[PDB]
RNA sequence: UGACGGGGAAUCAGGGUUCGAUUCCGGAGAGGGAGCCUGAGAAACGGCUACCACAUCCAAGGAAGGCAGCAGGCGCGCAAAUUACCCACUCCCGACCCGGGGAGGUAGUGACGAAAAAUAACAAUACAGGACUCUUUCGAGGCCCUGUAAUUGGAAUGAGUCCACUUUAAAUCCUUUAACGAGGAUCCAUUGGAGGGCAAGUCUGGUGCCAGCAGCCGCGGUAAUUCCAGCUCCAAUAGCGUAUAU
């Protein structure tokens, strides 16, 4: 159903990327997972804005304290 | 491994003898009570179960340690005189468990009756 | 209602101006000659002679048969001569105010084992004496800041459970001598 | 020349009582007509919710826009005039938060450069705004 | 096939990202393609190890300053 | 009156000034007010009688209320802890060595604060200094010391895991001790600062009176000593920054 998805709407594309996240976190425990889903990342985040890759940074910064924090 | 005792006192009212144990063990944990009620009671040529110890600090260092003990007349006078936690230490005694908060509202709901009734609400 | 004790002092003055650079030199140099850790720990040395020097400036103004000047002065310099920055002759209250600050840094026990020759240099003894090894007449110290009045400078040695003392040398050389 | 007598006592203190008033930090904290106007009543923060966002001017010799917000206050309902501090903290705020303001440094005088305003932000929505700030945490 | 994949082998997971990426680039004009993104950056990431996290930072963090750098000149 | 009083507290040269609800004493009150029973002792509220106010159950005939006790939740707030264990202690009550006590003791959350105190030490080699008996200068010595270098090295040890002891009503924590536990000792110390006040850049990139810093003076209009970043440093250091009373 992923590949079948055309989504337009706000609520399609939100169900495309509940979709596309159960995919990818199923081969989370790979050893090639973390390679494969930068690669992914930069490939995705091409096209953005700068506005929204530095949210998207900044998404992942305060996390990673979050690590920390937990 | 070396028993000192400390000041002494005699007690004619209670039937006992009152001591400070010191315990040298310089290359050695905090050795048991078992071994020192085994010592004092060599020392003082009485059985070891009528003699009873507590309260022992190891100081600063690995040096002595210092508590208290004291050495009953007879077993009998330790079973009227000696505090029952500390008969409980040698398996002489054991206490009923329910232990304070079932007995309080067992005592709070024995007030709602009256006559027999009490001994058939638990 | 409780079976308790809230009695407590703190025991250092922070200064007035914070950033004066003959403060800062003077303090400083204390720190890298006598191996304190930080300012604090001068600055609690300057808080006990500004106590001493303001019990004496207290005293002399009294005249001097007097008996609390008679009593406490011989009690306080009874307790200097005792710790030992204060010499056995002169037992005189004005000889209190000349007492300088490196008197009581002096007696520590972490310069006092760097200057009884048990250690290469004075941050070797601190850090000797933090691990456990030194010890005054069988009570094994682990307090850099202890203040050895002089019935203990004499009895200053090695541990008897420590390597440089009797035996059992540590997890170092045990791990290091076990090769097959 | 001042009564300096010996049974005369009563003259300098019912002097020094009356003459206290004339000083300004004892007649401002003393009469009770301080705590009635300002917007705090004696906190040291007040959490309130913001209204609108301004942008204020600088005074003469200075030239920018400041960025403020204008906060109503949870505790007694007063109209504030809080200052977002940091560079780019003004983005970080929706309308309709709790903000916990506190005074501005100099203790009811409103200065800086800043024209008729003596509150800063700390917080927005329970997050301090030096977290979210360095990127410590988020919204 | 993004569905019936089930790569092991590190070619295989490279395949299945670069079908990934051509499924996801498709709707990249749309208006709902930045928050749509984020949500799957962070779904994806929240997995990930303390190492690895810092390292996909970076990367989108430098081509931030790389679209910076062109942008402006 | 954001007033319980006092013993007292924080500052302090002498004088002062301010604070004290708060663990001891003395007063007052148990939602607001009254009025009483018993008793040696009460205007008792873990007693009663109403009125006001607010609330629970109801077969709508009636019944019962009071955490400013310990815990706990609501609410107000900037602003305050676990519906834990026990009479071992310290004492009180009782007809009583014997029963009882959220009085108290003990644990838990706890950077309000206060005392102690880790985060490396030493020896090499190389380089640089220092003073040198030798050396008008090149050049010396472990024929002497001082510092540095993510350049080597084997000695010490607790953080921590954790048999036991020991503590203690029964556990815990501290102390003692057995086995593991250090190279970049990644077992990686932070918070504010570098124009003056005030110890510390006359550095490199961006922005170009915009963004902002700035307690005050002030900096910003294309060589910013002040913004936003990097490097270096410099106070304080298991802490420091900001806001208000003082």
């Amino acid at each position: 159903g992923i590949d079948a998805m055309n989504p337009s709407s706000r609520d399609d594309f939100t169900e495309f990327g509940k979709l596309l996240k159960d995919k990818i976190t199923q081969y989370e425990k790979s050893l090639y997972y973390a390679s494969f889903l930068e690669v992914l990342v930069r490939d995705v985040c091409i096209s953005l804005e700068i506005d929204d890759l530095k949210k998207i940074t900044n998404s992942l910064t305060v996390l990673c304290s979050e690590k920390q924090k937990q | 491994v070396t028993i000192r005792t400390r000041k002494f006192m005699t007690n004619r009212l209670l039937q006992r003898k009152q001591m400070v144990i010191d315990v040298l063990h310089p290359g050695k944990a905090t050795v048991p009570k078992t071994e020192i009620r085994e010592k004092l009671a060599k020392m003082y040529k009485t059985t070891p179960d009528v003699i009873f110890v507590f309260g022992f600090r190891t100081h600063f260092g690995g040096g002595k340690t210092t508590g208290f003990g004291m050495i009953y007349d007879s077993l009998d006078y330790a079973k009227k005189n000696e505090p029952k936690h500390r008969l409980a230490r040698h398996g002489l005694y054991e206490k009923k468990k329910t232990s304070r908060k079932q007995r309080k509202e067992r005592k709070n709901r024995m007030k709602k009756v009256r006559g027999t009734a009490k001994a058939n609400v638990g | 209602p409780v079976a308790r004790s809230w009695v407590c002092r703190k025991t250092y003055v922070t200064p007035r101006r914070p950033f004066e650079k003959s403060r800062l030199d003077q303090e400083l140099k204390l720190i890298g000659e006598y191996g304190l850790r930080n300012k604090r720990e001068v600055w609690r040395v300057k808080f006990t002679l500004a106590k001493i020097r303001k019990a004496a400036r207290e005293l002399l103004t009294l005249d001097e048969k007097d008996p609390r000047r008679l009593f406490e002065g011989n009690a306080l310099l009874r307790r200097l001569v005792r710790i030992g920055v204060l010499d056995e002759g002169k037992m005189k209250l004005d000889y209190i105010l000349g007492l300088k600050i490196e008197d009581f840094l002096e007696r520590r026990l972490q310069t006092q084992v760097f200057k009884l020759g048990l250690a290469k240099s004075i941050h070797h003894a601190r850090v000797l004496i933090r691990q456990r090894h030194i010890r005054v007449r069988k009570q094994v110290v682990n307090i850099p800041s202890f203040i050895v009045r002089l019935d203990s400078q004499k009895h200053i040695d090695f541990s008897l459970r420590s390597p440089y003392g009797g035996g059992r040398p540590g997890r170092v050389k045990r791990k290091n001598a076990k090769k097959g | 020349g001042k009564c300096r007598g010996l049974r005369t006592a009563r003259k300098l203190r019912s002097h020094r009582r009356d003459q206290k008033w004339h000083d300004k930090q004892y007649k401002k904290a003393h009469l009770g007509t301080a705590l009635k106007a300002n917007p705090f009543g004696g906190a040291s923060h007040a959490k309130g919710i913001v209204l609108e966002k301004v942008g204020v001017e600088a005074k003469q010799p200075n030239s920018a826009i400041r960025k403020c917000v204008r906060v109503q206050l949870i505790k007694n309902g007063k109209k504030i005039t809080a200052f977002v501090p940091n560079d780019g903290c003004l983005n970080f705020i929706e309308e309709n938060d709790e903000v916990l303001v506190a005074g501005f440094g100099r203790k009811g005088h409103a200065v800086g450069d800043i024209p008729g305003v003596r509150f800063k932000v700390v917080k927005v929505a329970n997050v301090s705004l030096l977290a979210l700030y360095k990127g410590k945490k988020e919204r």
